[PDB]
């Protein structure tokens, strides 16, 4: 009981090569390490990941939500708890539902 | 007295676990069924029979089984054997085998001996085990 | 556990016929937590309740009927077989996005914003 979700869209079809292998693909990133090198840090974000399309990230100044418990136990790592526990992609219509 | 449904329970599970048993062996060489299945070829024509590829390197459907040697072929066909008989009894007596103030009458006796400090795992595990010798 | 085994069976064997109509009566009339217990799917061994019960309900399924049946049994394995190579081929799969989620740079960064899926991931 509390409180927790993206919809992230892409082409409409405008070699097996991890084609079908990988799914979307989410990592929470800490801003402690960026590109500048320098000015400002302290949070982290939710990356989202495709192999042709740029990468994405959302800010989570939260120390914690939707941080469940043993929502389902069954072990497919896939890529780790967090992308299994909660990611749906729907791929005959390509839509990556994070929450 | 004793509920029937009971006991007809226990003989289609019975029967399911040796379907199992044999299907498990019929898994790890093939050559089992092949084998028989060829030689019913030859005496019943209709017997539909696998592809031949299937025979030859000894898989059912993707990965290809060691060969075993004849001995071991046999034994295990005659198990099976033996696996059948039982199996075609059980179906046979089945066959022949197929209130609230009853249901806490009988849940009231259930109260017997409750004094049976006892471990009971021996229903399904000595079946699915009977049928599945050495250390 | 012969206890446990023969109630579960029993208000398994009611159940499978009168379905909740003697359990769901004898659980407000005994009072029982046990019995309360064993109604409800919080308590584990419910879980194989639910078996029996099917169970039973299947003996429902053919009296009157008689079974007059080794094709089955090859056809049994061939589909352990088949369910094998759907479990290899996602385990493949899985090793894929091992791969891929381990080679993608996570520098990459370009944000915009800041801040049930079980029967969703299935479909109707």
């Amino acid at each position: 009981v509390k409180i927790g979700k993206v919809t992230k869209q892409r082409d409409s079809e405008m070699y097996p090569e991890i084609a079908e292998g990988i799914m979307p693909r989410h990592r929470f990133m800490s801003a402690y390490e960026q590109r500048i090198e320098p000015p400002d840090r302290r949070w982290q974000y939710l990356l989202m990941a495709a192999e042709p399309y740029e990468t994405i990230a959302f800010k989570v100044p939260s120390r914690e939500i939707d941080k469940a418990e043993g929502k389902f136990t069954h072990w497919n790592r896939e890529t780790k708890q967090f992308f299994l526990q909660f990611h749906f992609k729907m791929e005959k219509p390509p839509a990556p539902p994070s929450l | 007295m004793e509920t029937i449904l009971e006991q007809q329970r226990r003989y289609h599970e019975e029967k399911e676990r040796l379907m199992d048993v044999m299907a498990k062996e019929m898994l790890t060489k093939k050559s089992t069924l092949r084998d028989q299945i060829n030689s019913d070829h030859r005496t019943r024509a209709m017997q539909d029979r696998y592809m031949e590829v299937s025979g030859n390197l000894r898989d059912l459907y993707d990965d290809k089984d060691g060969l075993r040697k004849e001995e071991l072929n046999a034994i295990s066909g005659p198990n099976e054997f033996a696996e059948f008989y039982n199996r075609l009894k059980q179906i046979k007596e089945f066959h022949r085998k197929h209130f609230e103030e009853l249901l806490k009458a009988r849940e009231n006796p259930s109260e017997e001996a409750q004094n049976l400090v006892e471990f009971t795992d021996e229903e399904g595990y000595g079946r699915y085990l009977d049928l599945h010798y050495i250390n | 556990s012969a206890f446990d085994l023969d109630v579960v069976k029993l208000t398994a064997q009611f159940v499978a016929r009168n379905g909740r109509q003697f359990l769901t009566q004898l659980m407000q009339k005994e009072q029982r937590n046990y019995q309360f217990d064993f109604l409800r799917p919080q308590h584990s061994l419910f879980n194989y309740f639910t078996k029996l019960v099917e169970q039973y309900t299947k003996i429902l399924i053919p009296p009157k009927g008689l079974f007059s049946k080794l094709d089955q049994v090859c056809y049994r394995v061939e589909w352990a077989k088949f369910q094998e190579r759907e479990r290899k081929k996602e385990e493949e799969e899985k090793e894929k996005e091992r791969v891929a989620y381990a080679q993608i740079d996570w520098h990459d960064f370009v944000v915009v914003e800041t801040v049930n899926f079980p029967p969703p991931t299935t479909p109707e």
